[PDB]
RNA sequence: GAAACUGCGAAUGGCUCAUUAAAUCAGUUAUCGUUUAUUUGAUAGUUCCUUUACUACAUGGUAUAACUGUGGUAAUUCUAGAGCUAAUACAUGCUAAUCUCGACCCUUUGGAAGAGAUGUAUUUAUUAGAAAUGUCUUCGGACUCUUUGAUGAUUCAUAAUAACUUUUCGAAUCGCAUGGCCUUGUGCUGGCGAUGGUUCAUUCAAAUUUCUGCCCUAUCAACUUUCGAUGGUAGGAUAGUGGCCUACCAUGGUUUCAACGGGUAACGGGGAAUAAGGGUUCGAUUCCGGAGAGGGAGCCUGAGAAACGGCUACCA
């Protein structure tokens, strides 16, 4: 609790295998007190260099703790967040809960989760009740406030927007670190319906400039076979939205390159289900349609190579059997001419 | 009592100079600060001008930088293992610049698994001796800060030729 | 090179063992100026010397003098002899005078007793040394 | 004692700070335009 | 001594002030300010011994605290304020504007100027460097730090500064054929045009200057101040045009 | 540019 | 407006020449080797970030003088106990921003769905610091590319990444005056000054420092080095270089071109006297620089003192 001795005490008292460290028997009783104390320090506003370091110190002792205790700390952050009503009902937000105060509480929670993810990374313990379902609820209200709120409450609108940006970033992080390890089938429908579904309609015009957290999210699913069922929902709505970004006239190279890499993985990652066949047919035709206009935009040799790598992927899988696929694969190829061995092999 | 003036010393030719003047404040000296491992005790010093100096009477914690990966972590200082100037400082565990000390492996290790997901593979490859140190649980580090001046015990981890030479000396 | 208790290194010059781009250890050097050519033996040398004009943390500024080497019996420094004629007006005649200057020499130079060395002033290296050998002939 | 004069002084200080920030931004923009003109 | 001195004997004062040796025992000691001690004219000397408006120190104090004197477009109340070369002194009550420029003799001359000329001054670029936040700045001979300089402005160049706002209106490069003014040495106060900047590595640069009479002299670079291109000075010159 | 152009007279009384 | 707190000065000035023989000093260099109150010019919106359970329409005694009152001592610019009360003293602590791109409309004085970015101070580590001779066009112009600076010289300036701190700063200060907006509220906004505050530069300064130059003495020829003398490495110390000191190393350094030692009724110089010229003597003494405050030694304060019309010990 003492401010001057706080930093030295953490390194001494809480270091794993420390001589002064808590004995294994005494952890169960002492630990809740430790978590509450460290939780108290975590709300210190970072308005100075010392204060920023203190917020880094409190998050940095998390790896020392055992995983059950880490989950306890994440729980304490989310206890204030009232979310059980949201998931209890059919995912409808209460008007009373929608206030600047509640937005302020969630912004703190996501920041702690973002900080914890950076420290633990793959070792981060992911649980439905403690972190994921409060996290999804936060992105839900950010959507709820922004559409419902009037332009007059600029401060609330700005505050909600920050929660959306952090929440989407917080998702894209947790998918990356622990996506493969954790099994998401139970919460899978909830994540799409609450996060991806509302923004699918305008996903195309939104992400032209550079990759965004929601876009980085879609790419990860495209890369990982297990999470393709995300791409299957709503007649492959997310799959189309990615190509709608590509189909736009003004999409920049930073956004182009990743998606073709993602699309190439899907072609090179066979999956045993009907939805996969309709997807790849959708993926190939859309990426094949707009390809020549993308090449002129491309200004990097590597960006050219990945474009070729997708073409050779098409030929190997046998889509070139189709007359429309073949004739247009040539059209994109001649645009490349208008790596060399890869081209010659394709010809 | 401590003074630095070149006057009291003999001349290059061996002649001895006479006392030109009394001792001056602007050529003063102060007692050494033998920093040792122990509960953080630092006291400020009013120096020339409005500036101020920190005297590290005791420190446990220091900021050590893993250069090869470009990170820096705060870590407890275990003890002084070797110092190149005077070995009594090693015997007394006195902390000064260029002293060779032992630090805990914990924050560096946890960062290692977190970033590399390994207890990609090519990047995770690390020099064998340091991996042996990780397995040991303590790392050899060299203090680059001056605890007698700044009140810090910052340092950097030993690697490569530096590490090999200091192990050979050990 | 490693003939002493402490490690000799060019300060703040880091070699990353991971990248291992080149076998030769990275070496920092500078040109002293005044048209003084940095010798190659300094460029691809292996000596460590903090007082070296080309590889150490020392800068040449002030007077530039020339002298004849009279002693080289110590480590990394020499003693040179500068001779001159002082005028006596009463007798309207010159008088031979001399002075001995101790000057630091970097190991990049090989100096014997008798050659002519051009030296440049630098910060006080030691009690009596204020110059650094910059050219041998 | 909280009086109108103290409120005046606090408000004036805040106004001075914002005015200084705006002036610095304008100066930086002008320098950038000069550099763009030459390049 | 043990600390800064605060007294100046009359015999030790700069000669160019023209202080009577028998008038007293002490001379005005210039306080810290834009210009160095030896190259500065304290306001007391200017108001009393040159303009003769005040008869002793005390009326000078009265004039100053009446706020009738403006140096560098700003009111000054220190009697020993070190006004120096190319400093504009305004007395609005008298409707008088002065620019401090040495005569051919080497002495600060009472040179009256118009308001339009008084609106701007000239400063030699003593330093050009990047400050904090990566903001370039120039330090002039009078200690003015001007940020966001024109990147062509280099050391030894001269910049035209607007007194009211303190920005660089224009600048002159230091090149052969430019018109220069000598601010030190035996040639002090002479005006001419450059012929060569002779350069010595690790040593003081030397500049050869030719006057309108075709006479040539050499002076150290530190004593040279560009004031314009030949036949077109950017400031009004004193009587004699720096000849002899 | 040209310099600014240059710009009380004695009075006498006799008495007694 | 007494007294007292607070801030500044007292480190300038004046006096004397005891000590001092490469020391001071004169001339001439360097700080890429460091501190610097003050003067002068620049210089700091970080929106947000859970207990908002919230002072910023402004926080405490974690506090006292002057003062009231009770007292000691032969005596001093001696002061004890108790009761009070302030800050530009002391200790704490906050309050819907700006900038990049920008789809889509619109074709400009354009609007902006949204993707993004966000102080200083200290310490360490790392990184940067180097055949477009075409096309169209309205005949103008547009289309693609550039992108740090200085020094003779740098690990320079500056910027960036990761952490760090018994760790700072980012106005809880004051005078004069009552203008402007309105939804008429002691609502919102607002002038001219003073004093403070981070960093840089300038100025006044300070410290070391490169080279040449001092009277008599050889019946002073070898000196220095055990207890640093010369140099190397590492550390401590300092504002900082440096045997300045410490630990380990080598054996070095000066000298008949007079080292070393001794004498000096030796502070050095600008100068003064004499002389036809060469020379000889004097120079405490109106200006500069150095040292001292009866003699040694050691210190608080402060930007600046080894201060003595500041302090402590020892000797007379
Ligand atoms: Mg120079
Ligand atoms: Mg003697
Ligand atoms: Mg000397
Ligand atoms: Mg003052
Ligand atoms: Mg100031
Ligand atoms: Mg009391
Ligand atoms: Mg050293
Ligand atoms: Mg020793
Ligand atoms: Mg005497
Ligand atoms: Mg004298
Ligand atoms: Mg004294
Ligand atoms: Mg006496
Ligand atoms: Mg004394
Ligand atoms: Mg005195």
């Amino acid at each position: 609790l003492d401010d001057t001795l706080f930093k030295d005490e953490i390194t001494t008292f809480l270091t794993e295998n420390g001589s002064q460290s808590i004995k294994a028997e005494d952890e169960k009783v002492v630990m809740p007190y430790v978590l509450r104390i460290f939780f108290g320090r975590a709300q210190v506003p970072p308005t100075s260099g010392q204060k920023r370091s203190r917020k880094i110190a409190v998050i940095s002792v998390l790896p020392n703790f055992k995983k059950p205790y880490i989950n306890d700390f994440l729980s304490l952050a989310s206890e204030r967040l009232d979310y059980n009503y949201f998931f209890g009902n059919s995912h409808q937000i209460n008007s009373s809960k929608a206030t600047l105060k509640t937005i302020r509480r969630m912004t703190g929670f996501v920041n702690i989760v973002n900080s914890t993810l950076s420290v633990l990374r793959t070792n981060f313990p992911l649980h439905t009740n403690s972190v994921l379902q409060p996290l999804i609820y936060s992105i839900a209200m950010a959507y709820y406030v922004l559409d419902t709120e009037s332009t007059e409450e600029v401060h609330l609108r700005k505050m909600a927007s920050n929660l959306r940006q952090q929440g989407l970033k917080c998702l894209s992080s947790v998918f990356e670190f622990v996506g493969n390890t954790f099994d998401w089938s139970t919460s899978m429908e909830d994540i799409y319906a609450v996060v991806v579904k509302p923004r699918i309609s305008h996903f195309s015009d939104e992400n032209l400039q550079q990759p965004s957290s929601l876009l980085r999210l879609f790419l990860y699913w495209a890369h990982n076979p297990s999470l393709y069922q995300f791409l299957y929902y709503d007649e492959f709505a997310t799959a189309t939205a990615l190509m709608d970004t590509i189909s736009n006239q003004h999409v920049k190279e930073a956004v182009i390159g990743p998606i073709i890499e993602a699309a190439d993985s899907i072609i090179r990652n066979p999956v045993n289900d009907d939805h996969y066949v309709d997807l790849v047919t959708l993926i190939c035709t859309s990426c094949l349609k707009i390809l020549p206009s993308l090449y002129v935009k491309l200004s990097d040799s590597n960006s050219i190579s990945t474009f070729l790598n997708l073409l050779v992927s098409i030929t190997e899988m046998g889509f070139i059997q189709d007359d429309h696929v073949r004739s247009r694969l040539i059209s994109s190829l001649i645009s490349i001419l208008k790596d060399t061995q890869k081209i010659l092999k394709i010809l | 009592g401590i003074s630095r003036d070149s006057r009291h010393k003999r001349s290059a030719t061996g002649a001895k100079r006479a006392q030109f003047r009394k001792k001056r404040k602007f050529e003063l000296g102060r007692q050494p600060a033998n920093t040792k491992i122990g509960a953080k005790r630092i006291h400020s010093v009013r120096t020339r001008g409005g500036n101020k100096k920190y005297r590290a009477l005791r420190i446990e914690t220091g900021n050590f930088s893993w250069a090869s990966e470009g990170i820096s972590k705060k870590t407890r200082i275990a003890g002084v293992v070797y110092h190149p100037s005077n070995n009594e400082l090693v015997r007394t565990n006195t902390l000064t610049k260029a002293a060779i000390v032992q630090i805990d492996a914990t924050p560096f290790r946890q960062w290692f698994e977190a970033h590399y997901g390994q207890t990609r593979a090519a990047s995770a490859k690390i020099e064998s001796s340091v991996e042996s140190q990780f397995s040991a649980g303590r790392l050899y580090a060299c203090i680059s800060s001056r605890p007698g001046q700044s009140g810090r015990c910052d340092g950097y981890i030993l690697e490569g030729e530096e590490l090999a030479f200091y192990l050979r000396r050990l | 090179v490693q003939s002493e208790r402490a490690f000799q290194k060019q300060p703040h010059i880091f070699n990353n063992p991971k990248v291992k781009t080149s076998k030769r250890t990275k070496r920092w050097y500078k040109n002293a100026g005044l048209g003084f050519k940095t010798p190659k033996t300094a460029i691809e040398g292996s000596y460590i010397d903090k007082k070296c004009p080309f590889t150490g943390l020392v800068s040449i500024r002030g007077k530039i003098l020339t002298g004849t080497v009279v002693s080289t019996k110590m480590h990394r420094t020499i003693v040179i002899r500068r001779a001159y004629l002082h005028y006596i007006p009463k007798y309207n005649r010159y008088e031979k005078r001399h002075k001995n200057v101790p000057v630091h020499v970097s190991p990049a130079f090989r100096v014997q007793v008798g050659d002519i060395v051009t030296v440049g002033q630098c910060r006080p290296i030691s009690k009596t040394v204020r110059f650094n050998v910059v050219k041998v002939s | 004692l909280v009086t109108p004069q103290r409120l005046q002084r606090k408000r004036h200080q805040r106004a001075l700070k914002v005015r200084n920030a705006q002036a610095q931004r304008e100066a930086a923009a002008e320098y950038a335009q000069l550099l763009a003109k030459r390049l | 001594a043990r600390g800064p001195k605060k007294h100046l004997k009359r015999l030790a004062a700069p000669h160019h002030w023209l202080l009577d040796k028998l008038s007293g025992c002490y001379a005005p000691r210039p306080s810290a300010g834009p210009h160095k001690l030896r190259e500065s004219l304290p306001l007391i000397v200017f108001l009393r011994n040159r303009l003769k408006y005040a008869l002793n120190g005390r009326e000078v104090k009265a004039i100053l605290m009446q706020r009738h004197v403006k140096v560098d477009g700003k009111v000054r109340t220190d009697t020993t304020y070190p006004a120096g070369f190319m400093d504009v002194i305004t007395l609005d009550a008298t409707n008088e504007n002065f620019r401090l420029v040495y005569d051919v003799k080497g002495r600060f001359a009472v040179h009256r100027i118009t308001d339009e000329e008084a609106s701007y001054k000239l400063g030699k670029v003593k330093k050009v460097q990047l400050g904090k936040k990566g903001v370039p700045y120039v330090v002039t001979h009078d200690g003015r730090t001007i940020r966001y300089p024109d990147p062509n402005i280099k050391v030894n160049d001269t910049v035209k500064i607007d007194l009211a706002s303190g920005k660089i209106t224009d600048f002159i490069k230091f090149d052969a054929g430019k018109l220069v003014y000598v601010t030190g040495g035996r040639n002090l106060g002479r005006i001419g045009t450059i012929v060569h900047k002779e350069r010595h590595d690790g040593g003081f640069d030397l500049v050869h200057i030719k006057d309108s009479l075709d006479n040539t002299f050499v002076t150290r670079l530190n004593n040279v101040f560009v004031i314009g291109e030949q036949g077109k000075p950017y400031i009004s010159l004193p009587k004699g045009k720096g000849i002899k | 540019p040209r310099a600014a152009k240059k710009r009380a007279k004695g009075k006498n009384l006799s008495f007694k």
